[PDB]
């Protein structure tokens, strides 16, 4: 929702689609990924999140 | 480079029309007058180089020819795909309701 | 292949498996009971019988 | 004359008919007459698999195997046109019948080799000028070997060609490239070869029997691995008829 | 929502005429469909040939058209394949084959009309469930 808000504000101010999305911090996009949702694990899937989907 | 041949075929006319060379026989229920009599004759006499060649099946009645002519716009032909015609799959492709 | 007991079985005439192979590279041989597997099983059963005798 | 109740559970249903030792006659071919094989039967007695070359790249041999799928191996009730060609050779054009059997044989050491033992779409021809079918007649030809599994077959992870997942869903974030061969199912279609050697002919009834040897590829698991080369040997029976 | 006269209003023929069934005819139709047809046609499908269902759109494209009372009543007397090409009374329940399908022996013309009306009304109630099979259960 916040990502979309920011993109719409960029577009409203005259940015191109490429520019609007390029202005989204990588840190914000990363929170919008289910691999970082804590309800996606397994009891015996041991270790860091990096051991699963990999090091981002 | 490995390809799923059925998915690939869905991007041809096979994905848009009844392919006289490949489509399973139940597809002919879609249009008036084709099933089961003509459907059986069509599958039995496949493959066809062109759609109009379906009109050349021996023994047809004039009525049958006319039904075929009215339905050519719903037919296509593409290369025979082994995966779709083996296993007697044109007659029963493992799909019911 | 780091085989230690296999050569001792082979040295005295145990050369085939119940699975059909022989250490000389033959196929479709029937080794009878005294395959490598039969030898192993015989030793396990002997172990058990000696264990029971020890208890007595 | 044996009934189903005489045969059931004996193993005889998987055997081809035999002809006795007196059947060494000749069956005349009238080149003006049309003919059919009303029944072709093939009973395999041995399955041989070509060992995969160690890397010496000498001649890899065909080795014996153990049948594990029981008395379920024979091809039978096969019928087709027997054409008389202009040079006097005969050509059998297989039309229909129980013309395939899945078969699993096991190599020494346990490797199981499934194959679709088949003569699907067999076109087999004799030598020229066969004015009679005799114990000197042979048929040689080729057939089609379609994929051992057909397009709906789903692997243990639910993946298939005409149905199923198209990915390894249990490894949601694995790199796809290494798994492409397992994920993308392919449907094999290759050729096999067969020789039929007539050993017995009943001139009066049109019945012939003999030995066969066929060569074909085994199952490739919808493109997941390389097939093996198989050689099948056995006995055959055919009834020739004017039609 | 109610079972209204409009829900109960279905095509009588191919020529634009309708008939409004009574609530009692609807009940009779369900009962008789269950009695004579549901063993194969439960929920609008066909168990012995799932390619052909009792959906209204499907019945409309049948030959002769079967998406009306007359078409269905005629089907129950003299059933045909989907293209009208062969008469199938010998393998499909009908009045003509009441000798070999004994449940058809006590069906009256009135009964056939009730069954026909059931086949047309049910999808108006059930939508995709009618002729949908297990996917829509
Ligand atoms: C509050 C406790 C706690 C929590 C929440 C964590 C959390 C974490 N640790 Mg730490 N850790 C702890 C205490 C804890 N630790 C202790 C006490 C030690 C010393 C052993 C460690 C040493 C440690 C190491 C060396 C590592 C971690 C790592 C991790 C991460 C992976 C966790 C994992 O894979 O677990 C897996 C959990 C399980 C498989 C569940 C175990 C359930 C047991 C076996 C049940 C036993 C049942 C019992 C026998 C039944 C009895 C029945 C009877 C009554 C009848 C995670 C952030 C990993 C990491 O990524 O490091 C950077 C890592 O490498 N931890
Ligand atoms: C019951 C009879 C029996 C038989 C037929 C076998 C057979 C076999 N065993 Mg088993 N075994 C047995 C009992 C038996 N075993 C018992 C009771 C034990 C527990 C001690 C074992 C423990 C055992 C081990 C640990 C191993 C075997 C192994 C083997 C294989 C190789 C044998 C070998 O090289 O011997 C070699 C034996 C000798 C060289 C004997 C030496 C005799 C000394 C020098 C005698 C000296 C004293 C004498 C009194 C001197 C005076 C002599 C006089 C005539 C002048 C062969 C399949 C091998 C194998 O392949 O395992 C799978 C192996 O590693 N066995
Ligand atoms: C005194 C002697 C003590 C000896 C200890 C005995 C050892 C027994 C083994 C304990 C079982 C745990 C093994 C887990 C499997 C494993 O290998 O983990 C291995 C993991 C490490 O995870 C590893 O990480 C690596 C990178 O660091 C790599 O990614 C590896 O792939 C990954 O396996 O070890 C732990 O995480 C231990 C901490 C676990 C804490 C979780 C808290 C939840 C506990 C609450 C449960 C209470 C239950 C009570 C019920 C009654
Ligand atoms: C009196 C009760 C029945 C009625 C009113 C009825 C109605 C119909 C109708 C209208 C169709 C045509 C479907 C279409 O055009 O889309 C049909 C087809 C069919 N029904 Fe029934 N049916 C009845 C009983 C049964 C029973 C008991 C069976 C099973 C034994 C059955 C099996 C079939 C089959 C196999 C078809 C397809 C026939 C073909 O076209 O080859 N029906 N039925
Ligand atoms: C001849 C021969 C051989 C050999 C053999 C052998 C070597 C044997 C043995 C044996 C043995 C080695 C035996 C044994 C045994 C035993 C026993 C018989 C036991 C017992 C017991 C008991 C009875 C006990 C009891 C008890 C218990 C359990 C617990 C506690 C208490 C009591 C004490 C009561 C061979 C194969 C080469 C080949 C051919 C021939
Ligand atoms: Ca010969
Ligand atoms: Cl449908």
């Amino acid at each position: 929702q916040e990502i979309n808000r920011r993109v719409q504000a960029s577009l409203a101010s005259g940015a191109t689609l490429e520019e609007a999305w390029s202005a989204i911090p990588e840190k914000l996009a990363f929170y919008d990924y289910i691999g970082n949702n804590p309800a996606k694990g397994g009891l015996f899937r041991t270790g860091p999140m990096n051991k699963g989907d990999g090091i981002a | 480079e490995l390809v799923n041949v059925v998915d690939e075929k869905l991007g041809t006319a096979y994905g848009e029309k009844i392919d006289l060379n490949n489509t399973n026989i139940a597809a002919f229920i879609q249009y008036r007058g084709l099933y089961p009599t003509l459907a059986k004759l069509i599958v039995k006499n496949a493959p066809y180089e062109s759609v109009e060649d379906v009109l050349n099946i021996p023994g047809l009645t004039e009525r049958q020819k006319q039904i075929l002519r009215e339905n050519l716009e719903h037919f296509t032909v593409t290369e025979v795909e082994t995966a779709l015609v083996e296993g007697g799959d044109r007659y029963n492709n493992g799909l019911y309701k | 292949q780091g085989m230690f007991v296999l050569p001792f079985m082979a040295r005295l005439g145990v050369t085939g498996s119940w699975s059909g192979w022989s250490i000389t590279g033959e196929t479709g041989i029937d080794p009878g009971f005294w395959s490598f597997e039969g030898v192993a099983l015989a030793h396990i059963v002997l172990s058990g019988l000696l264990f029971l005798a020890a208890c007595w | 004359t044996l009934t189903y109740d005489d045969i059931v559970g004996t193993g005889l249903a998987n055997k081809c008919p035999t002809l006795d030792d007196t059947a060494r006659g000749a069956y005349p071919i009238d080149s003006s007459q049309t003919y059919r094989i009303a029944r072709l039967c093939l009973q395999p007695t041995t399955f041989l698999v070509k060992e995969e070359p160690k890397n010496k790249r000498q001649e890899a041999e065909f080795v014996p195997t153990k049948l594990v799928t029981r008395e379920t191996t024979s091809l039978d009730q096969i019928q087709g046109e027997l054409k008389v060609n202009s040079d006097g050779s005969l050509t059998f054009v297989e039309e229909d019948g129980i013309d395939f059997q899945p078969v699993t044989v096991q190599m020494a050491g346990g490797e199981r080799i499934p194959l679709l033992f088949t003569v699907k779409n067999l076109v087999a021809s004799t030598q020229p000028n066969v004015t009679s079918i005799t114990t000197s007649t042979d048929f040689k030809g080729e057939f089609n070997v379609p994929s051992y599994r057909t397009a709906n077959f789903l692997d243990p992870k639910g993946r298939g060609l005409a149905s199923g997942y198209d990915s390894a869903i249990a490894l949601p974030q694995a790199k796809e490239e290494e798994l492409a061969r397992a994920n993308v199912k392919r449907f094999s279609l290759t050729k096999g070869q067969i020789s039929l050697n007539v050993a017995k002919v009943d001139g009066r009834t049109g019945e012939i029997a003999g030995t066969f040897e066929s060569e074909q590829l085994s199952d490739d698991d919808m493109g997941a691995h390389e097939p093996h080369e198989v050689k099948i040997q056995g006995v055959f029976y055919a009834s020739i008829e004017p039609a | 929502a109610e079972l209204t006269p409009e829900v109960l209003t279905v095509p009588l023929n191919s020529e634009g005429k309708t008939i409004t069934l009574t609530e009692k005819q609807y009940l009779e139709g369900k009962r008789l469909f269950q009695y004579a047809c549901a063993s194969c046609h439960v929920g609008g499908i066909t168990k012995t040939n799932p390619s052909l269902d009792l959906r209204t759109e499907t019945l409309a494209l049948a030959t002769p058209p079967r998406d009306n009372i007359e078409g269905l009543v005629d089907y129950m007397k003299n059933p045909t394949t989907y293209d009208g090409e062969q008469e199938i009374a010998e393998v499909h329940p009908s009045l003509r084959s009441a000798d070999i399908f004994p449940k058809m022996r006590n069906l009256t013309e009135k009964d056939l009309v009730a069954i026909a009306g059931h086949i047309l009304v049910e999808p108006k109630i059930l939508g995709d469930k009618w002729g949908g099979g297990k996917v829509y259960y």
